[PDB]
């Protein structure tokens, strides 16, 4: 099948060049276009250039002087290098495939995007607290847990319940920003807790990390 | 360039149900329209292009119509699969442009919030800090909101919060609030309560806990 792979950091700083690349498989770089597509914080897309079949590039002509597309045709990428980036900007890049040949084919497969973050601050790990009913709480058959993934940066992270065994009512809700880290909350059910162990397992990528805790008491 | 207008940003319909999507070109742009679907954790798929063409394997429910300014999205007989998001690109011209998109919610019963409040831990007491957290989980309609109180008084301060997309399995809302503070101050309180308001409920749902009870 066809599949474009959008790949890049999580995070830059301002005024680091932002390389994005690419990856295509299950066609010819030199048969199809390839264009590059940003999803700004709020909004609709944006496109911002194309990386033609026959090797040429056009750009959004905003955005022309701050962009640069090329290609590597043996390794199947197309890249797109920019600069002057938006301090706390967290966009979405896509890239999209089209062609023309007796019409202009809409856009036909999509990469699924990747986001990057902006930013001058330092990659910080999170504490991960327990979620426990406590101080008077009668608990009953089926027990609300969770984990407190605190004070990590920049975003993503991800939960997961004993190992992947526990989905059982899983919610991992949207992290929220303050003072400059995200803090995100995990919750799970269980009718069989406390006998029964339930641990998160937290992984976040840009610190390296990964945590378990166990909920209990 | 060509600026597309889609309307409406938002609709909610039930499974079973039909739902239109129209967009609307700056300039004329004969048959070259072409609608995509979005859904989280997949690219965006095409499903139809001039106008009213499916691509293959887009099921027959979904139709489109229109040439010149005016084209129609029209889904019959929805699937949950179908919840999720809709844009139209035209195809007449360079640039690529694209309507603003529409978000598509999925109308079921509607479902009460399970309520749970979770005190800080001693873990995280030890750092001089607090988080009181209060899970509103599996409701609907969205519509929801939640106050808390600190020894019967409200307490906007320090509260931020979140809800979840809409769930794959029960097409229900959770949310989470969360009540930061001092160590100093969540120990100069006793009462810490979180009331929450929705359609299902005459009067607000209310969990507490009693500090001197940790
Ligand atoms: C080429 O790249 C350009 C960037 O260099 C892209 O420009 C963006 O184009 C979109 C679509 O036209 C703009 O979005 C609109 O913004 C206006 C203005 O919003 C602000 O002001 C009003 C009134 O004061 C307020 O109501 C808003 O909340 C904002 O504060 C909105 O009215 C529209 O609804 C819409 O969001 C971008 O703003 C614009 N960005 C910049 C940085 O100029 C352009 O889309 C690209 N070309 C192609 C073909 O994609
Ligand atoms: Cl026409």
């Amino acid at each position: 099948q066809v599949q474009l792979m959008e790949s890049g950091p999580g995070l830059v700083q301002p005024s680091e060049t932002l390389s994005l690349t690419c990856t295509v498989s299950g066609f010819s770089l030199t048969s199809y276009n390839v264009h590059w597509v940003r999803q700004p914080p709020g909004k609709g897309l944006e496109w911002m250039g194309v990386m033609w079949s026959g090797g040429s590039t056009d750009y959004n002509s905003t955005l022309k002087s701050r962009l640069s597309i090329s290609r590597d045709t043996s390794q199947n990428q197309v890249f797109l290098k920019m600069n002057s980036l938006q301090s706390e900007d967290t966009t979405t890049y896509y890239c999209a495939r089209d062609r023309t040949m007796g019409m202009t084919t809409p856009f036909d497969y999509w990469g699924q995007g990747v986001m990057v973050t902006v930013s001058s601050a330092q990659t910080t790990a999170p504490s991960v607290y327990p979620l426990a009913p406590g101080c008077g709480d009668t608990t009953s058959s089926t027990v609300t847990l969770g984990c407190l993934v605190k004070g990590y940066f920049p975003e993503p992270v991800t939960v997961t319940w004993n190992s992947g065994a526990l989905s059982s009512d899983v919610h991992t809700f949207p992290a929220v920003l303050q003072s400059g880290l995200y803090t995100l909350t995990s919750s799970v059910t269980s009718s069989t807790w406390p006998s029964q162990t339930v641990t998160c397992n937290v992984a976040h990528p840009a610190s390296s990390t990964k945590v378990d805790k166990k909920v209990e008491r | 360039d060509v600026q597309m207008t889609q309307s409406p940003s938002n609709l909610a319909a039930s499974p079973g149900e039909s739902v239109s999507i129209n967009c609307k070109a700056s300039k004329r742009i004969s048959k070259y329209l072409a609608w995509y679907q979005q859904k989280p954790g997949k690219a965006n798929k095409l499903l139809i292009y001039s106008g009213s063409t499916l691509q293959s394997g887009t099921p027959s429910r979904f139709s489109g119509s229109g040439s010149g300014t005016d084209f129609t999205l029209t889904i019959r007989n929805l699937e949950p699969e179908d919840f999720g998001l809709y844009y139209c690109q035209q195809h007449k011209e360079y640039p690529p442009t694209f309507g603003a998109g529409t978000k598509l919610e999925l109308k079921r019963a509607d479902a009460a919030p399970t309520v749970s409040i979770f005190p800080p831990s001693t873990e995280q007491l030890a750092t001089g800090g607090a988080s009181v957290v209060c899970l509103m989980n599996n409701f609907y309609p969205r519509d929801i909101s939640v106050k808390w109180k600190i020894d019967g008084t409200e307490r906007r301060d320090g509260v931020l919060d979140s809800v979840t997309d809409q769930d794959s399995k029960d097409s229900t809302y959770s949310m989470s609030s969360t009540l930061s503070l001092t160590k100093a101050d969540y120990e100069s309180h006793n009462l810490y309560t979180c009331e929450v308001v929705h359609k299902t409920s005459s009067s607000p749902v209310v969990k507490s806990f009693n500090r001197n009870e940790c």
